[PDB]
């Protein structure tokens, strides 16, 4: 809890994981 | 079979 | 997980290992929700029809973990069972509905860069998030290939979108309550991928593109997984007040 959800060796460092963007594309619908 | 590593502690 | 990949390092802090005592194997996936709580799918402790009722003796959980069977010493942690919560309303003999589980460690566990605790999702996030099309990840150790009757190296993740209600409901013969929902892609596309048994009770999360964290929107409960469909997932905000009853009334 209240750290809960961001991941330190990514989040926190500013680094994204290889298909995290897929995520954010079918909420938004990536084009 | 499928061993898993000993562990623990 | 059926057409995944190897999870980066760290790529899931908070995956979970249940792990048999004895005979020594890999129970079922689970996630990390605090220092001292984990969170699971009940069917992985009890299922009377086939006499299945573990007891907080029986398994040890591991966690920061990535290779399936290496012990990872100074990285992974084993934790013992302080004692085992499945919901009351549990449904075996009809669905799984509730098909939900928490686990109290006996002592809490440290944070590390990969050890970290999942978000519970809040009414809007749940609201914002699970709508049909939209993707959630799953992670397990489960297996990779029909069960020709396999197992990975380390920790597969795939991504899956939810499936619409009807949609789904209309794809089983089973009764689907609001507890649940679905997620796997359509039996034409051939776009596969998705969860198998050993995979069940770990956690199916979701990024919020509002404050960037993930959260666990469902526990993996049937998968459609490793079979010849979709996968059926616990409703976590659904049976959110129950969870923090649990938390609340129990533990430190
Ligand atoms: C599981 O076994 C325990 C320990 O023997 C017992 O108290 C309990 O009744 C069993 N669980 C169920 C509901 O089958």
């Amino acid at each position: 809890e209240a750290d809960c959800g961001l991941r330190p060796l990514f989040e926190k460092k500013s680094l994204e994981d290889k298909t995290e963007r897929e995520l954010l594309e079918s909420y938004i619908d990536g084009r | 079979n499928d061993k898993y590593e000993p562990f623990w502690e | 997980i059926v057409e995944g990949s190897d999870a980066e390092i760290g790529m899931s802090p908070w995956q979970v290992m249940l792990f048999r005592k004895s005979p020594q194997e890999l129970l079922c996936g689970a996630s990390l929700i605090s220092d001292r709580w984990v969170l699971t799918a009940a069917h992985c402790l009890l299922y009377p029809p086939w006499d299945k009722n573990f007891t907080e003796n029986d398994l040890l959980v591991r966690i920061g973990k990535h290779s399936r069977t290496r012990y990872e010493r100074n990285i992974e942690k084993i934790s013992m069972l302080e004692k085992i919560y499945i919901h009351p309303r549990y449904n075996w003999r009809e669905n799984l509905d509730r098909d939900i589980a928490l686990m109290k460690l006996k002592k809490p566990v440290a944070f590390s860069d990969y050890i970290h605790p999942v978000c519970l999702p809040d009414r809007e996030t749940a609201a914002s998030l699970l709508q049909a099309g939209y993707k959630g990840r799953v992670t397990g150790w489960g297996n990779l290939k029909e069960t020709w009757t396999g197992q990975p190296s380390v920790l597969q993740v795939v991504n899956l979108p939810i499936v619409e209600r009807p949609v789904c409901k209309d794809s089983t013969r089973i009764r689907i309550t609001d507890n649940m929902f679905c997620a796997g892609y359509k039996p034409d596309e051939g776009k596969r991928g998705d969860a198998c048994e050993g995979d069940s009770g770990g956690p199916f999360v979701m990024k919020s593109p509002f404050n960037n964290r993930w959260y666990q929107m469902g526990i993996v409960s049937a998968g459609a997984g490793c079979d010849r469909k979709y996968g059926f997932y616990t409703h976590v905000f659904r049976l959110k007040k129950w969870i923090q009853k649990v938390i609340d009334q129990f533990g430190e």
